[PDB]
């Protein structure tokens, strides 16, 4: 049962006051919105919210909000909401944001959603996407979730792809096998993953439905079949086979099933990832020799060299707005997480935790997940674009891997 | 120790100490043409996982290979890249790399 816990980020970001939410009944409310609000704009490694021990009042609406109170504190804006029972049996999840700075007193944003209990969490995440985007002008990721494998030390069936809410709450298992699983990718729509599986004794790429567990055999051709990752439009799925003895690039339709090869190389051409326009993939060749990225048109022309960093790069993985990818780049003995501007070429090394591997975006290309070695097994590990963010999320029953970011939820 | 070629690093020909112990293989394979091995391939952890499927993969056809060149029929042989998905032994040194670089001959 994962949790975030954060290494630096640490007290520091823009202040902002977010307040415990209102609870129209006896007792507690069924869940703590202010606190996951709170928790949300932490994790994003660019607000520091007041702890509750210091806040100077408690307005439960906007209109008890006292901004001279928070702009001596230098807090600009405050997060205040009311959480009230319906009939029913569901909730209303309201928040208002209020200017405590040069227009104080102003509402800059509110909402109401009307849940039930179980989606409590979810309402929560709305009014931190919803803060965060009129905030800082950046589109919120808080609802989104995570796929990850997880392994455990024996039992029949060690290997677990595994789903949760980007924080860890609400997770579930995806799929269980006696064999090693590979890369999961999501569908652009959220209601799918793609990944490798070798329970029938040699890989098999496979696309799993997540709300009923329907699965689609997409290809078990002698060899490698793996590497999968959707395009952003929906229409497409790129991977890779070896059949015809090296690792190339397919893309499969996803509404026919038909399937092109785009490369045809006797190198090895893997790890495909989509440009914003599903007509481009950045990719990993060994052509030089050491791997590096390249770019090839799915449509036609010869792929192109786009990394020079150190001595090796691969593994990549393109913002989507398409301005930068993240990727694993090595140079002497060692291996991390780097992000590369694609117009200008420049590159920042972001992580330098040990064997850093498989980095997936968040959809707002704000932050990494990525998995590292701590002791004798794989964890994941969380990193700001901008490098000055990192956390992770410790897990109690074996190692954790292969992470992939959901788009939009 | 009886089914199962080493590698160093980056490297994936079949090195003459382990010439002996694939004859046998052969030899076996050519008298029961019945029989299918499948190659298990592996590599070490450094690198990622999709890419060091085929480094895996380079060495277990390399013992393809070998095995044809002793006359094994191309349909009697399979092979099966691990990448770095299925180490070995746990470690993060060239004691535990070493034991990792391998393919391993199994009668499935």
């Amino acid at each position: 049962e994962v949790r975030i816990v954060i290494d630096s980020g640490v007290d520091s970001g823009r202040p902002i006051g977010v307040v415990p939410f209102q609870w129209a009944g006896p007792g507690a409310a069924p869940e703590d919105i202010g606190g996951i609000v709170a928790a949300d704009l932490r994790n994003s490694g660019k607000f520091n919210p007041l702890d509750r021990a210091r806040l100077p009042q408690q307005p439960g609406s906007a209109q008890e909000v006292q901004p001279a109170a928070w702009s001596a504190l230098g807090i600009d804006a405050v997060v205040v909401g009311q959480v009230t029972p319906n009939p029913d049996g569901s909730y209303n999840v309201a928040y208002q944001l209020v200017d405590t700075g040069g227009a104080p007193g102003t509402v800059l944003a509110q909402n109401s959603y009307k849940v039930n209990k179980q989606w409590l969490r979810y309402a929560g995440h709305t009014a931190s996407d919803e803060v965060f985007e009129k905030l800082t002008g950046i589109k919120g990721a808080f609802r989104t979730r995570i796929a990850y494998v997880v392994q455990t030390n024996g039992g029949q069936f060690p290997y677990e792809l595994r789903v949760s809410d980007y924080d860890g709450y609400n997770q579930f298992v995806v799929h269980r096998s006696p064999q090693p699983l590979m890369s999961p990718a999501w569908s652009p729509d959220g209601s799918k993953l793609a990944y490798v599986t070798f329970e029938s004794g040699r890989s098999a790429l496979v696309i799993q439905t997540l709300a009923n567990g329907a699965v689609r055999q997409v290809a078990s051709f002698p060899r490698h079949n793996g590497a999968p990752a959707f395009s952003p439009d929906g229409s497409k799925l790129a991977f890779a086979l070896s059949k015809t003895g090296s690792l190339n690039l397919y893309v499969m339709d996803l509404a026919s099933g038909q399937i092109r090869q785009v490369t045809d190389g006797r190198s090895n051409n893997t790890e495909p990832t989509w440009f914003p326009d599903s007509q481009n993939l950045a990719f990993t060749s060994d052509q030089a020799g050491r791997p590096q990225v390249y770019k090839v048109n799915i449509n036609g022309g010869a792929p192109q060299r786009i990394t020079w960093e150190g001595s090796q790069n691969q593994d990549a993985d393109v913002s989507s707005d398409g301005k930068f990818m993240v990727m694993v780049s090595s140079n002497g003995g060692q291996q991390h997480i780097a992000k590369q501007d694609l117009a200008t070429g420049g590159v920042q090394v972001l992580s330098s935790t040990f064997l850093d591997e498989t980095p997936s975006l968040a959809p707002n290309g704000t932050m990494v997940l990525y998995s590292s070695s701590q002791g004798m097994g794989s964890v994941l590990n969380l990193v700001s674009t901008d490098g000055r963010f990192k956390a992770r999320l410790p897990a109690t029953d074996g190692q954790v891997k292969f992470p992939a970011w959901s788009p939009y939820l | 120790q009886n089914n199962i070629v080493y590698f160093d690093l980056d490297k994936y020909d079949i090195r003459s100490d382990f010439a002996q112990m694939l004859d046998a293989h052969a030899n076996f394979l050519r008298s029961n043409p019945s029989y299918k091995v499948t190659v298990e391939g592996h590599a070490d952890e450094r690198g990622t996982p999709e890419y060091n499927i085929s480094l895996g993969e380079r060495r277990a056809n390399a013992v393809k290979m070998y095995l044809q060149g002793k006359g094994v029929s191309a349909d009697q042989i399979s092979i099966v890249s691990y990448g770095k998905e299925k180490p070995a032994v746990l470690g993060h040194d060239e004691a535990a790399y070493s034991k990792n670089r391998r393919a391993v001959l199994v009668y499935l």
